[PDB]
Protein backbone atom coordinates (compact mmCIF):
# COMPACT_ATOMS: atom_id res chain seq x y z
CA UNK A 1 0.00 0.00 0.00
CA UNK A 2 3.07 1.77 0.32
CA UNK A 3 4.52 3.30 -3.04
CA UNK A 4 7.00 6.26 -2.86
CA UNK A 5 5.60 9.46 -4.88
CA UNK A 6 8.34 11.23 -6.93
CA UNK A 7 6.09 13.25 -9.39
CA UNK A 8 4.61 15.03 -5.84
CA UNK A 9 8.26 15.23 -4.63
CA UNK A 10 9.54 16.99 -7.85
CA UNK A 11 6.45 19.26 -7.35
CA UNK A 12 6.92 20.01 -3.60
CA UNK A 13 10.75 20.68 -4.02
CA UNK A 14 9.77 22.78 -6.70
CA UNK A 15 7.37 24.96 -5.06
CA UNK A 16 10.12 25.62 -2.23
CA UNK A 17 12.23 27.45 -4.44
CA UNK A 18 14.41 24.38 -5.63
CA UNK A 19 16.43 24.29 -8.49
CA UNK A 20 15.43 22.41 -11.82
CA UNK A 21 16.88 18.90 -12.83
CA UNK A 22 19.67 20.07 -14.96
CA UNK A 23 21.50 18.23 -18.02
CA UNK A 24 18.31 17.52 -20.08
CA UNK A 25 19.96 16.57 -23.51
CA UNK A 26 19.35 19.57 -25.97
CA UNK A 27 19.20 18.81 -29.83
CA UNK A 28 20.29 21.04 -32.66
CA UNK A 29 17.41 20.94 -35.34
CA UNK A 30 16.28 23.36 -37.43
CA UNK A 31 13.41 24.65 -35.07
CA UNK A 32 11.20 24.20 -38.31
CA UNK A 33 9.34 21.09 -37.45
CA UNK A 34 5.29 20.32 -36.63
CA UNK A 35 5.62 21.21 -32.80
CA UNK A 36 3.82 18.00 -31.82
CA UNK A 37 4.81 17.17 -27.83
CA UNK A 38 6.78 13.46 -28.38
CA UNK A 39 7.97 12.38 -31.37
CA UNK A 40 10.31 9.56 -33.00
CA UNK A 41 12.66 12.87 -33.96
CA UNK A 42 13.27 16.67 -32.89
CA UNK A 43 10.63 18.02 -34.08
CA UNK A 44 10.76 21.89 -32.47
CA UNK A 45 9.06 24.75 -34.30
CA UNK A 46 10.24 28.75 -33.87
CA UNK A 47 9.32 28.60 -29.89
CA UNK A 48 10.17 25.52 -28.76
CA UNK A 49 13.44 23.26 -28.02
CA UNK A 50 13.47 19.58 -28.54
CA UNK A 51 15.52 17.37 -26.16
CA UNK A 52 16.30 13.28 -25.79
CA UNK A 53 13.53 12.02 -24.31
CA UNK A 54 15.43 10.10 -21.40
CA UNK A 55 17.17 13.09 -19.87
CA UNK A 56 13.67 14.50 -19.63
CA UNK A 57 11.93 12.09 -17.58
CA UNK A 58 11.61 12.25 -14.11
CA UNK A 59 11.47 8.16 -13.40
CA UNK A 60 15.05 7.75 -16.01
CA UNK A 61 16.58 10.65 -14.18
CA UNK A 62 16.09 9.52 -10.53
CA UNK A 63 16.92 5.41 -11.34
CA UNK A 64 12.46 4.74 -10.17
CA UNK A 65 9.88 3.03 -11.61
CA UNK A 66 7.38 4.08 -14.48
CA UNK A 67 3.91 4.63 -13.26
CA UNK A 68 3.11 2.22 -16.22
CA UNK A 69 2.01 -0.76 -15.04
CA UNK A 70 4.02 -2.52 -17.49
CA UNK A 71 7.38 0.22 -16.46
CA UNK A 72 6.96 1.64 -19.78
CA UNK A 73 8.58 4.96 -20.47
CA UNK A 74 6.65 7.92 -22.51
CA UNK A 75 9.59 9.70 -23.36
CA UNK A 76 13.13 7.31 -23.92
CA UNK A 77 14.42 6.69 -27.53
CA UNK A 78 11.76 9.84 -28.46
CA UNK A 79 12.53 13.58 -28.32
CA UNK A 80 10.26 15.83 -26.64
CA UNK A 81 9.66 19.33 -27.59
CA UNK A 82 9.11 21.76 -24.69
CA UNK A 83 8.29 25.45 -25.16
CA UNK A 84 11.44 27.95 -25.07
CA UNK A 85 9.59 29.74 -21.91
CA UNK A 86 10.16 26.18 -19.89
CA UNK A 87 12.94 24.92 -21.37
CA UNK A 88 14.67 26.02 -17.82
CA UNK A 89 12.96 22.69 -16.64
CA UNK A 90 12.23 19.83 -18.91
CA UNK A 91 11.61 18.01 -16.61
CA UNK A 92 9.08 19.65 -14.51
CA UNK A 93 7.31 20.94 -17.93
CA UNK A 94 6.84 16.95 -18.96
CA UNK A 95 5.50 15.87 -15.32
CA UNK A 96 2.42 18.62 -15.27
CA UNK A 97 1.69 18.75 -18.81
CA UNK A 98 -0.52 16.56 -21.24
CA UNK A 99 0.08 15.95 -24.60
CA UNK A 100 -3.40 15.68 -26.48
CA UNK A 101 -4.37 12.40 -27.94
CA UNK A 102 -5.75 13.54 -31.21
CA UNK A 103 -3.66 16.14 -32.87
CA UNK A 104 -0.09 15.18 -30.68
CA UNK A 105 0.25 18.90 -29.64
CA UNK A 106 0.76 19.47 -25.81
CA UNK A 107 -2.88 20.96 -24.28
CA UNK A 108 -2.68 24.59 -23.62
CA UNK A 109 0.87 25.06 -25.46
CA UNK A 110 -0.24 24.29 -29.33
CA UNK A 111 -3.01 21.76 -28.93
CA UNK A 112 -6.29 23.70 -30.63
CA UNK A 113 -8.95 20.34 -30.80
CA UNK A 114 -10.97 22.56 -28.37
CA UNK A 115 -11.10 25.82 -30.56
CA UNK A 116 -14.98 26.50 -31.74
CA UNK B 1 39.15 29.13 -45.16
CA UNK B 2 35.90 27.43 -45.74
CA UNK B 3 36.85 24.50 -43.30
CA UNK B 4 35.53 27.18 -41.06
CA UNK B 5 32.02 26.45 -42.29
CA UNK B 6 32.37 22.64 -42.67
CA UNK B 7 31.67 20.11 -39.94
CA UNK B 8 35.78 20.13 -38.89
CA UNK B 9 38.54 19.07 -40.75
CA UNK B 10 39.89 14.90 -42.03
CA UNK B 11 43.44 14.43 -42.33
CA UNK B 12 45.03 15.20 -45.56
CA UNK B 13 46.13 12.22 -47.65
CA UNK B 14 49.17 13.43 -48.27
CA UNK B 15 50.00 13.38 -44.40
CA UNK B 16 48.84 10.00 -43.81
CA UNK B 17 51.99 8.86 -46.71
CA UNK B 18 54.25 10.42 -44.70
CA UNK B 19 57.05 8.36 -42.04
CA UNK B 20 57.03 11.40 -39.19
CA UNK B 21 58.50 10.47 -35.79
CA UNK B 22 56.47 10.97 -32.81
CA UNK B 23 56.51 14.22 -31.23
CA UNK B 24 54.51 15.88 -28.34
CA UNK B 25 51.23 17.54 -29.37
CA UNK B 26 51.43 21.50 -29.46
CA UNK B 27 48.55 23.09 -30.56
CA UNK B 28 48.36 26.62 -31.18
CA UNK B 29 44.58 27.23 -30.04
CA UNK B 30 45.13 24.86 -26.69
CA UNK B 31 42.44 26.22 -24.19
CA UNK B 32 40.19 27.90 -26.37
CA UNK B 33 37.06 26.93 -26.78
CA UNK B 34 34.18 27.31 -29.18
CA UNK B 35 31.16 29.51 -28.91
CA UNK B 36 28.17 26.91 -28.66
CA UNK B 37 24.64 27.84 -29.27
CA UNK B 38 22.97 29.09 -26.79
CA UNK B 39 22.40 26.15 -23.89
CA UNK B 40 24.06 22.95 -26.09
CA UNK B 41 26.61 21.23 -24.65
CA UNK B 42 29.88 19.96 -26.55
CA UNK B 43 29.70 16.46 -26.41
CA UNK B 44 26.21 17.06 -28.61
CA UNK B 45 27.99 19.56 -30.63
CA UNK B 46 30.94 16.98 -31.27
CA UNK B 47 28.49 14.34 -32.21
CA UNK B 48 26.85 16.30 -34.42
CA UNK B 49 29.76 17.80 -36.52
CA UNK B 50 30.62 13.87 -36.36
CA UNK B 51 27.55 12.60 -37.89
CA UNK B 52 27.88 15.88 -40.05
CA UNK B 53 31.24 14.44 -41.62
CA UNK B 54 29.72 11.02 -41.90
CA UNK B 55 27.15 12.29 -43.85
CA UNK B 56 29.86 12.90 -46.51
CA UNK B 57 30.82 9.40 -46.42
CA UNK B 58 29.78 6.08 -48.22
CA UNK B 59 28.10 4.40 -45.36
CA UNK B 60 25.87 1.31 -46.03
CA UNK B 61 22.61 2.05 -44.74
CA UNK B 62 20.53 -1.16 -44.67
CA UNK B 63 16.96 -1.52 -43.61
CA UNK B 64 17.31 -2.60 -39.60
CA UNK B 65 20.60 -1.01 -39.18
CA UNK B 66 22.50 -1.94 -36.28
CA UNK B 67 24.48 0.34 -34.18
CA UNK B 68 26.55 0.11 -31.14
CA UNK B 69 27.59 3.28 -29.11
CA UNK B 70 30.84 2.41 -26.53
CA UNK B 71 31.46 4.94 -24.07
CA UNK B 72 28.37 6.37 -23.99
CA UNK B 73 27.61 7.39 -20.53
CA UNK B 74 28.71 11.48 -19.31
CA UNK B 75 29.85 12.35 -15.85
CA UNK B 76 26.15 13.93 -15.53
CA UNK B 77 24.37 10.66 -15.91
CA UNK B 78 22.88 11.22 -19.19
CA UNK B 79 24.41 10.03 -23.21
CA UNK B 80 24.37 13.00 -24.80
CA UNK B 81 26.33 11.56 -27.86
CA UNK B 82 23.53 8.42 -28.21
CA UNK B 83 20.83 11.31 -28.32
CA UNK B 84 22.55 12.38 -31.05
CA UNK B 85 22.93 9.29 -33.13
CA UNK B 86 19.61 8.22 -32.58
CA UNK B 87 18.54 11.53 -34.07
CA UNK B 88 20.75 11.31 -37.24
CA UNK B 89 20.14 7.83 -37.77
CA UNK B 90 17.17 6.32 -39.46
CA UNK B 91 14.01 6.04 -37.20
CA UNK B 92 13.81 2.64 -36.20
CA UNK B 93 17.57 1.94 -35.92
CA UNK B 94 18.78 -0.29 -33.51
CA UNK B 95 21.03 1.68 -31.20
CA UNK B 96 22.86 -0.09 -28.47
CA UNK B 97 25.04 1.56 -26.16
CA UNK B 98 27.33 0.65 -23.05
CA UNK B 99 29.97 2.91 -20.29
CA UNK B 100 31.57 1.27 -17.81
CA UNK B 101 29.17 3.42 -15.23
CA UNK B 102 25.33 4.10 -15.33
CA UNK B 103 23.20 6.15 -17.32
CA UNK B 104 20.33 6.81 -18.33
CA UNK B 105 19.80 6.51 -22.55
CA UNK B 106 17.75 6.97 -25.26
CA UNK B 107 19.38 3.77 -26.61
CA UNK B 108 16.94 0.87 -27.04
CA UNK B 109 19.64 -1.23 -25.29
CA UNK B 110 22.03 0.02 -22.72
CA UNK B 111 25.06 -2.46 -21.07
CA UNK B 112 26.67 -1.25 -18.46
CA UNK B 113 30.24 -2.32 -17.66
CA UNK B 114 34.20 -2.41 -18.55
CA UNK B 115 33.19 -3.13 -22.81
CA UNK B 116 35.58 -6.23 -22.16
CA UNK B 117 32.23 -7.81 -20.44
CA UNK B 118 30.18 -6.97 -23.58
CA UNK B 119 28.99 -10.03 -25.49
CA UNK B 120 26.85 -9.78 -28.87
CA UNK B 121 25.79 -12.88 -30.85
CA UNK B 122 25.10 -10.59 -33.84
CA UNK B 123 27.27 -8.54 -36.30
CA UNK B 124 27.35 -4.56 -36.27
CA UNK B 125 26.84 -2.04 -39.40
CA UNK B 126 28.16 1.03 -37.42
CA UNK B 127 30.02 0.93 -34.23
CA UNK B 128 30.76 4.64 -32.63
CA UNK B 129 33.36 4.61 -29.51
CA UNK B 130 33.91 7.50 -27.26
CA UNK B 131 35.78 5.67 -25.04
CA UNK B 132 38.48 7.65 -23.13
CA UNK B 133 40.48 7.49 -19.85
CA UNK B 134 41.28 11.30 -19.12
CA UNK B 135 44.22 9.66 -16.83
CA UNK B 136 46.09 9.25 -20.18
CA UNK B 137 46.81 13.02 -20.42
CA UNK B 138 50.69 12.62 -18.71
CA UNK B 139 53.11 14.46 -20.39
CA UNK B 140 55.86 13.21 -18.09
CA UNK B 141 55.84 9.64 -19.81
CA UNK B 142 56.41 8.49 -23.29
CA UNK B 143 53.78 7.94 -25.25
CA UNK B 144 53.69 4.61 -26.14
CA UNK B 145 50.55 1.91 -28.26
CA UNK B 146 48.22 1.95 -25.70
CA UNK B 147 46.13 -1.61 -24.75
CA UNK B 148 43.37 -1.68 -22.31
CA UNK B 149 39.41 -0.77 -24.20
CA UNK B 150 41.30 -0.74 -27.54
CA UNK B 151 42.34 -4.37 -27.35
CA UNK B 152 38.37 -4.98 -27.58
CA UNK B 153 37.84 -2.62 -30.07
CA UNK B 154 40.23 -4.03 -32.57
CA UNK B 155 38.76 -8.03 -31.81
CA UNK B 156 35.37 -6.67 -31.64
CA UNK B 157 35.60 -5.01 -35.14
CA UNK B 158 37.59 -8.12 -36.81
CA UNK B 159 34.65 -10.42 -34.75
CA UNK B 160 31.27 -8.43 -34.86
CA UNK B 161 31.76 -5.43 -38.09
CA UNK B 162 29.67 -6.83 -40.83
CA UNK B 163 31.39 -6.43 -44.25
CA UNK B 164 30.57 -3.27 -45.54
CA UNK B 165 30.26 -1.13 -42.28
CA UNK B 166 32.09 1.59 -40.90
CA UNK B 167 33.85 2.80 -37.63
CA UNK B 168 34.31 5.92 -35.54
CA UNK B 169 36.76 5.48 -32.70
CA UNK B 170 37.86 8.65 -30.64
CA UNK B 171 41.59 8.79 -30.13
CA UNK B 172 43.54 11.62 -29.13
CA UNK B 173 47.60 12.38 -28.65
CA UNK B 174 48.01 10.00 -26.21
CA UNK B 175 44.74 7.85 -26.08
CA UNK B 176 45.74 6.03 -29.32
CA UNK B 177 46.53 2.07 -30.03
CA UNK B 178 48.49 1.00 -33.45
CA UNK B 179 46.43 -2.03 -34.18
CA UNK B 180 43.53 -0.38 -34.19
CA UNK B 181 45.38 1.89 -37.10
CA UNK B 182 46.66 -0.91 -38.53
CA UNK B 183 42.87 -1.92 -38.84
CA UNK B 184 42.30 1.42 -40.75
CA UNK B 185 43.85 -0.28 -43.87
CA UNK B 186 41.11 -3.08 -43.99
CA UNK B 187 38.75 -0.71 -44.94
CA UNK B 188 37.98 0.92 -48.20
CA UNK B 189 39.14 4.35 -46.85
CA UNK B 190 39.89 5.68 -43.50
CA UNK B 191 40.44 9.15 -42.13
CA UNK B 192 41.08 11.07 -38.89
CA UNK B 193 38.26 13.41 -38.45
CA UNK B 194 38.60 16.52 -35.92
CA UNK B 195 35.58 18.28 -35.42
CA UNK B 196 35.81 21.99 -36.03
CA UNK B 197 33.97 22.64 -32.21
CA UNK B 198 36.84 20.67 -30.54
CA UNK B 199 39.59 21.61 -32.70
CA UNK B 200 41.28 23.02 -29.82
CA UNK B 201 42.10 19.10 -28.80
CA UNK B 202 44.39 16.14 -30.18
CA UNK B 203 40.90 14.58 -30.18
CA UNK B 204 40.14 12.88 -33.74
CA UNK B 205 37.91 10.09 -34.31
CA UNK B 206 39.46 7.27 -36.39
CA UNK B 207 36.92 6.74 -38.83
CA UNK B 208 37.03 3.39 -41.36
CA UNK B 209 34.62 3.36 -44.65
CA UNK B 210 33.50 0.21 -45.46
CA UNK B 211 34.88 -3.04 -43.90
CA UNK B 212 36.48 -5.60 -46.32
CA UNK B 213 37.72 -8.13 -43.84
CA UNK B 214 41.60 -7.99 -45.35
CA UNK B 215 44.17 -5.87 -45.37
CA UNK B 216 43.42 -3.68 -48.01
CA UNK B 217 46.81 -1.51 -47.37
CA UNK B 218 49.65 -2.16 -45.07
CA UNK B 219 49.72 0.48 -41.86
CA UNK B 220 51.95 0.84 -39.65
CA UNK B 221 50.03 2.09 -36.94
CA UNK B 222 53.05 4.07 -34.68
CA UNK B 223 54.01 5.82 -38.17
CA UNK B 224 50.75 7.00 -38.81
CA UNK B 225 50.14 8.44 -35.46
CA UNK B 226 52.95 10.29 -36.05
CA UNK B 227 51.85 11.50 -39.15
CA UNK B 228 48.54 12.38 -37.86
CA UNK B 229 49.97 14.54 -34.37
CA UNK B 230 52.60 15.99 -37.18
CA UNK B 231 49.22 16.88 -39.59
CA UNK B 232 47.72 18.40 -36.34
CA UNK B 233 51.12 20.07 -34.45
CA UNK B 234 51.46 21.57 -38.50
CA UNK B 235 47.85 23.18 -39.50
CA UNK B 236 46.26 24.78 -36.75
CA UNK B 237 42.55 24.38 -37.20
CA UNK B 238 40.37 27.50 -36.39
CA UNK B 239 37.98 26.80 -33.83
CA UNK B 240 34.17 26.95 -35.11
CA UNK B 241 30.56 25.92 -34.55
CA UNK B 242 29.38 27.27 -37.94
CA UNK B 243 27.86 23.88 -39.37
CA UNK B 244 25.16 23.60 -35.96
CA UNK B 245 23.11 25.81 -37.23
CA UNK B 246 22.17 24.57 -40.58
CA UNK B 247 20.79 21.15 -39.49
CA UNK B 248 18.47 20.58 -42.82
CA UNK B 249 20.11 17.98 -44.37
CA UNK B 250 21.33 15.99 -40.77
CA UNK B 251 19.49 13.00 -40.98
CA UNK B 252 21.26 9.70 -42.52
CA UNK B 253 19.35 8.66 -45.74
CA UNK B 254 18.06 5.37 -45.83
CA UNK B 255 19.57 3.52 -48.91
CA UNK B 256 17.96 0.53 -48.45
CA UNK B 257 21.39 -1.00 -49.01
CA UNK B 258 21.14 -4.73 -49.53
CA UNK B 259 22.46 -7.14 -46.57
CA UNK B 260 23.46 -10.78 -47.98
CA UNK B 261 24.70 -13.49 -45.91
CA UNK B 262 27.39 -14.68 -47.81
CA UNK B 263 30.82 -17.27 -46.69
CA UNK B 264 34.36 -16.45 -47.22
CA UNK B 265 34.49 -18.35 -50.85
CA UNK B 266 31.83 -16.64 -52.40
CA UNK B 267 34.01 -12.87 -51.67
CA UNK B 268 35.00 -12.17 -55.03
CA UNK B 269 36.16 -9.03 -56.80
CA UNK B 270 32.87 -8.16 -57.46
CA UNK B 271 31.24 -7.76 -53.87
CA UNK B 272 34.71 -6.59 -52.92
CA UNK B 273 33.42 -3.70 -55.52
CA UNK B 274 30.23 -3.07 -54.28
CA UNK B 275 31.41 -3.28 -50.51
CA UNK B 276 34.12 -0.54 -51.18
CA UNK B 277 31.12 1.91 -52.52
CA UNK B 278 28.80 1.68 -49.94
CA UNK B 279 26.04 -0.79 -51.54
CA UNK B 280 26.60 -3.98 -49.89
CA UNK B 281 26.29 -5.30 -46.16
CA UNK B 282 27.65 -9.04 -45.43
CA UNK B 283 26.03 -10.38 -41.82
CA UNK B 284 23.32 -12.52 -40.75
CA UNK B 285 20.09 -10.42 -40.44
CA UNK B 286 18.91 -12.44 -37.50
CA UNK B 287 17.35 -11.24 -34.31
CA UNK B 288 20.07 -8.79 -32.13
CA UNK B 289 20.89 -10.19 -29.09
CA UNK B 290 23.11 -9.32 -26.79
CA UNK B 291 24.82 -9.85 -22.93
CA UNK B 292 26.68 -8.31 -20.24
CA UNK B 293 29.23 -10.84 -18.16
CA UNK B 294 28.35 -10.71 -14.51
CA UNK B 295 31.03 -11.42 -11.52
CA UNK B 296 30.03 -13.07 -9.38
CA UNK B 297 30.89 -12.90 -5.29
CA UNK B 298 29.88 -13.71 -1.96
CA UNK B 299 32.08 -11.21 0.44
CA UNK B 300 30.62 -12.57 3.85
CA UNK B 301 32.77 -14.70 5.79
C1 LIG C 1 48.23 18.90 -22.46
N1 LIG C 1 48.39 19.64 -23.69
C2 LIG C 1 49.16 20.84 -23.69
O1 LIG C 1 49.64 21.21 -22.67
C3 LIG C 1 49.34 21.63 -25.00
C4 LIG C 1 48.73 21.13 -26.11
N2 LIG C 1 48.98 21.93 -27.12
C5 LIG C 1 49.74 22.95 -26.68
N3 LIG C 1 49.97 22.77 -25.36
C6 LIG C 1 50.78 23.73 -24.60
C7 LIG C 1 50.01 24.27 -23.40
N4 LIG C 1 50.59 25.53 -22.96
C8 LIG C 1 49.94 26.17 -21.83
O2 LIG C 1 50.35 27.20 -21.41
C9 LIG C 1 48.70 25.55 -21.18
C10 LIG C 1 48.80 24.43 -20.35
C11 LIG C 1 47.66 23.89 -19.76
C12 LIG C 1 46.42 24.46 -20.00
C13 LIG C 1 46.31 25.58 -20.83
C14 LIG C 1 44.96 26.23 -21.10
N5 LIG C 1 45.15 27.56 -21.67
C15 LIG C 1 47.45 26.12 -21.42
C16 LIG C 1 51.76 26.24 -23.49
C17 LIG C 1 53.05 25.42 -23.37
O3 LIG C 1 54.14 26.31 -23.53
C18 LIG C 1 53.22 24.31 -24.42
C19 LIG C 1 52.20 23.17 -24.31
C20 LIG C 1 52.31 22.51 -22.92
O4 LIG C 1 52.52 22.19 -25.25
N6 LIG C 1 47.94 19.90 -26.13
C21 LIG C 1 47.36 19.49 -27.39
C22 LIG C 1 47.78 19.15 -24.90
O5 LIG C 1 47.13 18.17 -24.91
C1 LIG D 1 34.33 11.25 -23.02
S1 LIG D 1 33.49 10.11 -22.04
C2 LIG D 1 31.90 9.62 -22.66
C3 LIG D 1 31.20 10.83 -23.26
C4 LIG D 1 29.92 10.38 -23.93
N1 LIG D 1 30.08 9.82 -25.26
C5 LIG D 1 28.97 11.56 -24.19
O1 LIG D 1 28.21 11.47 -25.19
O2 LIG D 1 28.91 12.58 -23.43
C6 LIG D 1 34.56 8.79 -21.92
C7 LIG D 1 33.87 7.51 -21.45
O3 LIG D 1 34.56 6.45 -21.80
C8 LIG D 1 34.09 5.39 -20.82
N2 LIG D 1 34.87 4.29 -20.75
C9 LIG D 1 36.15 4.69 -20.64
N3 LIG D 1 36.92 3.59 -20.54
C10 LIG D 1 36.11 2.50 -20.63
C11 LIG D 1 36.34 1.10 -20.60
N4 LIG D 1 37.57 0.28 -20.46
N5 LIG D 1 35.33 0.23 -20.71
C12 LIG D 1 34.06 0.73 -20.82
N6 LIG D 1 33.82 2.09 -20.86
C13 LIG D 1 34.85 2.95 -20.75
C14 LIG D 1 34.05 6.23 -19.45
O4 LIG D 1 33.20 5.69 -18.32
C15 LIG D 1 33.70 7.41 -19.79
O5 LIG D 1 32.29 7.81 -19.53
CL1 LIG E 1 18.62 13.94 -10.62
CL1 LIG F 1 52.16 3.60 -42.75
CL1 LIG G 1 31.99 -13.28 -44.08
ZN1 LIG H 1 11.48 7.36 -18.42
ZN1 LIG I 1 -5.41 18.40 -29.73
Amino acid sequence: AFAVDAAKAYKDYLASGGQPITNCVKMLCTHTGTGQAITVTPEANMDQESFGGASCCLYCRCHIDHPNPKGFCDLKGKYVQIPTTCANDPVGFTLKNTVCTVCGMWKGYGCSCDQL
Amino acid sequence: SSQAWQPGVAMPNLYKMQRMLLEKCDLQNYGDSATLPKGIMMNVAKYTQLCQYLNTLTLAVPYNMRVIHFGAGSDKGVAPGTAVLRQWLPTGTLLVDSDLNDFVSDADSTLIGDCATVHTANKWDLIISDMYDPKTKNVTKENDSKEGFFTYICGFIQQKLALGGSVAIKITEHSWNADLYKLMGHFAWWTAFVTNVNASSSEAFLIGCNYLGKPREQIDGYVMHANYIFWRNTNPIQLSSYSLFDMSKFPLKLRGTAVMSLKEGQINDMILSLLSKGRLIIRENNRVVISSDVLVNNENL
